């Protein structure tokens, strides 16, 4: 299995490695794709130094131990997109895994605080046997963040689905989680947390009955 | 001058089969390795299989998650190549990819040294598993607690939905947020309106839902 970081930031004309790990990297080489939304991948580097014509120079692959990395000296905007790592799943192995990308975000617009709102069941909505948390996240930039739900304070990962981010109309992302639970479960506890992370920075909303 | 153009995309329900192709033109396909990989929508790329050409025996190989559901076959007089999927579940929705892969080939080590790359890519083709296939939304009330106030959209099929508030008369400080697929196959999505807290009940906010598939109108009333 191939590890990625998420997302990395990078300013304009500046240089970025976007960095892949995994145990079947100490015996095999890794190949680096860039797909943007609603656009076919992209094979950038190949091998211990094979870039396919037509790729700028100043992307580059490297590896070390069970490490593969992919920089990109002089970043330009057209450089915003995902990054992927494919390679073998074990040494000599037959089959290919990819890793789990990492959004490259080249910096067009300052840094924004993610806006958060979280909203309890509604009565109705209880009334159907039905209970759904909602932790709403709005005007954040570079588009991506990380989504904890918290019951009290223990850590909850049943019942959560998250959107992918995507771009508002002024220029930012927006993203919604959902957190379902049984109409007894969410009077139980005492408080129900939805935590968004952003750029090192965690922000948190809590709702009760 | 490499072209792969996929096709065979569509709605299939769990449990149910479904034939991708994908056509090549511009190399030579006989001999060519060819790859499926796979894209849920959001999500990152999964590599589903790759099918040898006649020199290496017709080999093929499949991901652990999709070995005995999926095939893979090719018609080189007719340059296409096919993903069979059967007994399809909802994980594998739904963006899927056919690639021109290479390989590196040493006589004494054989393929076991190197790595497979994919160097050109099709477009893709977006196969949607699901067991509903239309169904209105369920709407509900989130009462404020600046203050916010929306309504939700749960339960629906197919996209898509439009949310407005007032009739049309409200759109400063509204903001529909993108649906989501549940693990069950419907959509549902949030649109809330942000207002200063003591304008909160002076004015009246309804939401207006409208499901055009399932012919479905939904107007519901927000009360803090």
């Amino acid at each position: 299995e191939l590890t990625q970081d998420p997302a990395v930031s990078v300013a304009l004309k500046q240089t970025v490695t976007i960095t892949c790990r995994g145990d079947s990297l100490r015996s095999h080489y890794a190949s680096w794709y860039q797909k943007k939304p609603g656009q076919a991948p992209v094979l950038l580097f190949y091998g211990k130094n094979n870039r396919p014509s037509g790729i700028p120079d100043r992307f580059s692959g490297s590896a070390s131990g069970n490490r593969a990395s992919l920089t990109i000296t002089g970043a330009q905007a057209e450089d915003e997109a995902d990054y992927y790592c494919s390679s073998r799943d074990k040494s000599g192995s037959r089959l290919s895994v990819f890793g789990g990308g990492t959004k490259l975000t080249v910096l067009s617009q300052p840094k924004a605080a993610p806006s958060v709102t979280l909203f309890p069941p509604s009565s109705e909505e209880l009334q159907a046997n039905k209970a759904t948390l909602v932790c709403l996240i709005s005007d954040f930039y570079p588009g991506a963040v990380t989504v904890a739900w918290k019951a009290d304070s223990s850590p909850v990962k049943a019942g959560v689905e998250t959107t992918t981010p995507s771009k508002q109309s002024n220029n930012k992302y927006a993203a919604s989680s959902y957190l379902s639970l049984t109409p007894e479960q969410w009077k139980s506890h005492r408080s129900y947390s939805c935590q968004v992370t952003h750029e090192g920075s965690t922000v948190e909303k809590t709702v009760a009955p | 001058e490499v072209r792969l153009v996929e096709s065979g995309g569509g709605l299939v329900k769990p449990g149910g089969s479904l034939r991708l192709s994908c056509s090549a033109s511009g190399f030579d396909f006989d001999n060519a390795w060819m790859t499926w990989v796979r894209q849920p929508p959001g999500k990152g790329l999964e590599w589903v299989g790759r099918i040898t050409g006649p020199g290496e025996g017709w080999s093929v190989d499949y991901a652990e998650s999709v070995k005995g559901r999926f095939t893979i076959s090719r018609d080189n007089t007719k340059n296409t190549l096919y993903l069979e999927m059967n007994n399809v579940r909802t994980e594998d929705t739904g963006y899927y990819f056919c690639a021109r892969t290479g390989k590196y080939y040493d006589f004494w080590s054989g393929y076991a040294a190197g790595e497979e790359y994919f160097q050109d890519w099709g477009q893709g083709t977006l196969v949607i598993v699901s067991s509903a296939s239309t169904k209105g939304p369920s709407v509900f009330p989130l009462a404020p607690s600046t203050a916010a106030l929306g309504c939700l959209v749960k339960d629906y099929f197919p996209e898509p939905v439009t949310v407005s508030w007032n009739s049309g008369a409200l759109t400063s400080g509204v903001h529909t947020f993108p649906a989501v697929l549940q693990s069950s196959g419907l959509y549902s999505l949030s649109s809330v309106v942000t207002v200063p807290s003591s304008s909160l009940g002076t004015q009246t906010y309804i939401c207006n839902v409208n499901h055009k598939p399932s012919n479905t109108k939904v107007d519901k009333k927000v009360e803090p």
